[PDB]
């Protein structure tokens, strides 16, 4: 709990670029063969994006929500459970966490007690929180199964999404495709939309642990963090309704 | 199906017929437009 453990320490913010990634759907309405102008908040073409990675060291600094956030990660063995998402980051304010057993997800917005970096064995609650009250608000997603073992080969798991608030509306949008440098290009999809409307002006990340205190071992994983920006693209569209080229307004 | 009526779909309004969509669509949307916009596919609610 307030007790700080080997991979806490402080570390520098190495960073990365990426050209092709970062284009969602801005609406469920559908369009054939045209060039659509809209205007959203979008990562741009030509940024910098901050590097992570785990092999004795994990990368967790508190991170602002308020330029946005563009996730991607390129992993096997789904290491990354969820996020924390909070404004004072304690108990005196509401926060959301997400859960993924890879069973059935757990979106929950409750009053909890954070520490620096949260560790999960199965799982353990707390070091993420010790205990709870005063919230009526529950989700419960649709049920899945999923593979958390290890595996060999090629990379597997390529999870991108991109987590905006705009007038109290969270919104999910979720792309799945096999694939330190990554490349090719895909079009988001949605998924959850929670009309929760709370303030959240910082964000966190979780890590789950494996042991053959200090003595579960972290694996080997790596993401990166993005930022959004207000921009204009044009969506190319297909016969089949997907995107296949974005073009930026202003580079 | 096949005759030029009336439409009230959740609240919009538009008249003509209706034909069978080949399209491959988006489990979640709701409706879809066109070059204007103006509307060509709806969603059923009680079947789909």
């Amino acid at each position: 709990q307030c007790v700080n453990l080997t991979t806490r320490t402080q570390l520098p913010p190495a960073y990365t670029n990426s050209f092709t990634r970062g284009v969602y759907y801005p609406d469920k309405v559908f369009r054939s063969s045209v060039l659509h102008s809209t205007q959203d908040l979008f990562l741009p073409f030509f940024s910098n994006v901050t590097w992570f990675h785990v092999i004795k060291r994990f990368d967790n600094p508190v991170l602002p929500f308020n330029d946005g956030v563009y996730f991607a990660s390129i992993e096997k063995s789904n290491i990354i459970r969820g996020w924390i998402f909070g404004t004072t980051l304690d108990s005196k304010t509401q926060s959301l966490l997400i859960v993924n057993n890879a069973t059935n997800v757990v979106i929950k917005v409750c009053e909890f007690q954070f520490c620096n970096d949260p560790f999960l064995d199965m799982e353990s609650e707390f070091r993420v929180y010790s205990s709870a009250n005063n919230c009526t608000f529950e989700y419960v997603s649709q049920p899945f199964l999923m593979d958390l073992e290890g595996k060999q080969g090629n990379f597997k798991n390529l999870r991108e999404f991109v987590f905006k608030n705009i007038d109290g509306y969270f919104k999910i949008y979720s792309k799945h495709t096999p694939i330190d440098l990554p490349q090719g290009f895909s079009a988001l999809e949605p998924l959850v939309d929670l009309p929760i409307g709370i303030n959240i002006t910082r964000f966190q990340t979780l890590l789950a642990l494996h042991r053959s205190s200090s003595g579960w071992t972290a694996g080997a994983a790596a993401y990166y963090v993005g930022y959004l920006q207000p921009r204009t693209f044009l969506l190319k569209y297909n016969e089949n309704g997907t995107i296949t080229d974005a073009v930026d307004c202003a580079l | 199906k096949n005759k030029c009526v009336n439409f009230n779909f959740n609240g919009l309004k538009g008249t003509g017929v209706l034909t069978e969509s080949n399209k491959k669509f988006l489990p979640f949307q709701q409706f879809g437009r066109d070059i204007a916009d103006t509307t060509d596919a709806v969603r059923d609610p009680q079947t789909l």
